[PDB]
């Protein structure tokens, strides 16, 4: 590889190369909660720090009956493949003179 | 050397390596590299017309 | 996203009434050393016999 020959070339040089500079100590979150050992921290015992990520959204396609590419197939729904083996359709033709 | 990705990145905003002045009567080197506005593609094409 | 261990030093207080140094004092508030004449206070002693 070396940051080549991959699914989405963009992203290389952000993800791979720069995260390897900057995460030295993992606080790109948003700090929320905090556990404070009992009722009074006194700052000597381990506090607990609850943090936050920031994930996207999965960019969503709309299923292809909106596409124009149903002209291309009628489309039956079938409801078991692993029990139809061979489908077919026989053709008759009568052929005037 | 670099993938090109960097230089996309690195091409936008840094200074060439040793332009040359404008507004002087020679073309002289720049030194104060800080307010001479060249953007030039020679280098990534590596070029000479 | 997972968590932080806070550790956090804590260093006993100072106070100059509180520790027994003052045995050697007579800790006095004041206000104004700006009204004092140099090198004079008196106080009388009389050793009866």
């Amino acid at each position: 590889a070396t940051l080549e020959q991959r699914p989405f070339p963009y992203l290389a040089t952000e993800a791979n190369l720069l995260t390897q500079i900057k995460e030295s100590a993992a606080d790109g979150l948003f700090k929320s909660f905090q556990l404070l050992l009992g009722k009074d921290a006194r700052e000597g015992s381990v506090r607990f720090e609850a943090l936050l990520g920031v994930y996207t959204n999965v960019v969503e396609f709309v299923k292809f009956l909106e596409t124009a590419l149903a002209a291309a197939c009628v489309n039956t729904e079938f409801k078991d493949l692993r029990r139809m083996i061979d489908g077919k359709i026989q053709f008759k033709i009568s052929m005037p003179t | 050397n670099r993938g090109l990705y960097t230089l996309v990145n690195e091409y936008s905003a840094r200074l060439a390596g040793a332009p040359a002045t404008s507004t002087t009567d020679l073309q002289y080197v720049v030194v104060n590299g800080t307010d001479v506005f060249l953007d030039q593609p020679c280098h990534m094409l590596q070029e000479a017309y």
